[PDB]
């Protein structure tokens, strides 16, 4: 598991609020940090956590409402 | 019989975030609309956050509030009633021997000399502390202290210091409701550098170009963390195994100055919080009159004290 | 001189010792410029020139009683808790030729490029090609933080204890600059 | 039976929604927790459950529309 | 990652203040610089950081309270 993995998941305890998890190399560096209250803030937080914490590769995972704000299959992988 | 698997104590001496403002001296008796100082960025190929007084202001003012809640021995959670009843009997025995008067006097001493001004007290020229007792939204009693005459090392005596210690003792006992407002004026200099609380961020990345040092702020106003104020006015502990000359340190289990790197009250010696507490509640051994002050101060601070079993 | 005042900083857990040495030196410089005396020597015992750290002691030299009382007050203005200074006692006289003086180094080539461009050799890009490179950047060991007063920034100060050849005693100025620029009797 | 097993399955009672199960050391740590209504939220929840639970090793199972978001076998197994 | 990326995130240690990150061509040029205490100043600083630091192909990310002060054609180049 070489590239830094960034995931954005929605909390089911109240809908419409997200969280982000980062893993660089075999260890978790960010655990359940508040992303936001809309898909736009979650996409912005995912791109911010991928800008830093990143080697020359990364990967972003999210739902099909959050991954619409990220440019289509261009800034999602490296 | 056995220490409980869960044991938690609430926080007495609950402070708030200290807010900073700037102004001119001989105006402290009307200082209620002074402008709050703000942090700024500065390039050095790195970017830092600095703070500075305005060029027309030479006096810093720090303001916060304080509460004392009482009921120090009662835990918030437990697992067996036997240990809780023995603990209540032990702390009741302590307060029936001597009320909270030594601890309250040291707390009023730490409020008198403005030790919560951490690094902006060193280059000070004159410091004045004002303390108000808020009863029904108004002022019930005012105390005004000189902080440079009241030193840091030794614990001197004063009439108004005894009055403030009586107020804090009545608050800690459980016979009144004490709300304090603390304001401190320090005469640093015309446009000098003030030191807000530095920030810890557990999400900041590693690659270059990132900010090297950011400061704390509350709605575009430079402030100090509340836990730094608590650690500032918790430094009452001086009865430890090291010789006299270093000064008093803060009340922590295995009392340790981590910035230096040393750790006094190691568990190899029998002078930490946990073993003295276990001997007090289980083997009916009071360590000394001095160690009871340390154990009750560590219970006023609070924590999570649970043995597995 | 025969008016030495040794100061031994009390160990404080909240503050590192050099962070208080900088404040002591700043108050000493500010209240030494403020007086009428011009040459007031300053020496740094407990020097420890093997681990690259400045000492925990400091002594003054002023050939008067009123001036040494003025400078006993001057470095002790407002603090009264962190110094823990001593009493002026009669000095011994080994005087092993040790002279303590300021030094200065150049580690920023962009200031040299600015001085080349905007003052004498009016150009745009000849400056960056000709002299500077990311090499030959100097260093000096004893550091003093020393925040400035008249619209300045945080700049270090480096000092040197000279040759300790015990052969004779050469007369020198007591102080050239803020604190020390000449020879002092060393213990 | 050493690594943590993460399974993502589609609910047949309404098509399009997914649920995740996590087992570690023979003990079912997470049973039938809601993942989402698209394959991207399912992939994000599966990678989050592989990051948090199962520290040494993990295996991620799921549908082919769900495993298309994870890089091919580089981050699926450990 | 060829288009320059400009993201505006709200700092969760005090709610209501924003911070902008700007990355151009693999390496970051601006990391966690202060914006205002309202979405208007944050959107204005995002537009200003979009003009500089990438002339072609900027991306502006942010909340729906921040991306409502700019027109819809000025969010992706």
């Amino acid at each position: 598991s070489r590239p830094t993995v960034v995931t954005v998941t929605e909390t089911p305890r109240n809908p419409g609020s997200y969280e982000v998890n980062v893993e660089r190399d075999g260890k978790m560096v960010v655990g359940r940090a508040r992303a936001g209250s809309d898909p736009g803030a979650a996409a912005a937080k995912a791109m911010q956590m991928a800008m830093e914490w990143g080697s020359p590769n990364y990967v972003i995972l999210g739902s099909n409402k959050v991954l619409a704000f990220i440019p289509e299959q261009l800034r999602v992988k490296m | 019989l056995s220490t409980a698997s869960v044991l938690a104590f609430e926080r007495k001496l609950d402070p708030s975030d200290a807010l900073m403002s700037a102004g001119a001296w001989a105006q402290r008796d009307a200082s209620q609309e002074w402008p709050a100082v703000t942090v700024r960025e500065k390039s050095v190929l790195q970017t830092v956050d600095v703070a500075n007084l305005p060029s027309d202001a030479d006096t810093l003012k720090v303001r916060f509030t304080l509460r004392v809640l009482g009921g120090a021995g009662t835990p918030s959670a437990c697992n067996d009633a036997a240990y809780r009843d023995k603990l209540l009997q032990t702390v009741a025995t302590y307060v029936n021997e001597q009320g909270f008067a030594e601890l309250a006097r040291r707390y009023a001493h730490n409020l008198a000399n403005a030790r919560f001004l951490w690094r902006n007290r060193v280059g000070a020229e004159a410091v004045e502390v004002r303390i108000n007792h808020i009863r029904q939204g108004e002022v019930a009693r005012t105390w005004r202290f000189d902080a440079l005459a009241i030193g840091l090392r030794d614990f001197k005596a004063d009439a108004e210091l005894d009055a403030l210690a009586e107020l804090i003792a009545s608050g800690l006992s459980g016979s009144g409701h004490v709300l304090l407002e603390v304001v401190a004026f320090a005469r640093i200099g015309d446009g000098q550098e003030v030191f807000p609380s530095q920030e810890l961020i557990l999400d900041k990345g590693d690659k270059k170009g990132q900010k090297s040092k950011t400061l704390y702020s509350v709605r575009d106003a430079a402030a100090i963390h509340s836990q730094k104020i608590g650690n500032a006015l918790r430094t009452i502990d001086t009865w430890y195994p090291d010789e006299d000359g270093l000064g008093p340190i803060a009340v922590e289990p295995y009392g340790s100055v981590t910035s230096q790197g040393k750790a006094y009250r190691q568990p190899k010696q029998k002078l930490d919080f946990y073993t003295l507490l276990d001997n007090w509640v289980l083997r009916d051994e009071a360590p000394a009159v001095e160690q009871q002050h340390y154990v009750i101060a560590n219970l006023i601070r609070g924590g999570v004290f649970g043995e597995a079993e | 001189m025969d008016h030495y005042l040794d100061i031994r900083l009390r160990p404080d857990p909240e503050f590192p010792p050099a962070q208080l040495m900088s404040v002591l030196f700043g108050k000493l410089h500010q209240a030494l410029v403020a007086q009428g005396g011009d040459r007031i020597g300053v020496s740094f015992p407990d020097l420890d020139e093997s681990r690259s750290r400045l000492g925990e002691r400091l002594r003054i030299h002023a050939s008067a009683d009123d001036l040494r009382a003025l400078l006993a007050r001057p470095w002790l203005e407002g603090l009264r808790d962190h110094l823990q200074f001593g009493e002026p006692a009669v000095v011994p006289h080994p005087t092993p030729y040790r002279q303590v003086s300021r030094v200065q180094a150049k580690s920023n080539p962009e200031r040299l490029r600015r001085r080349l461009m905007r003052r004498h050799d009016l150009s745009e890009e000849e400056a960056r090609k000709r002299i500077p490179d990311t090499v030959a950047r100097t260093l000096d060991l004893p550091f003093v933080t020393l925040r400035s007063q008249s619209t300045g920034q945080h700049f270090r100060l480096f000092i040197r204890h000279g040759p300790l050849q015990a052969t004779a005693e050469e007369g020198g100025f007591t102080c050239y600059g803020l604190s020390k620029g000449g020879f002092v009797p060393w213990f």
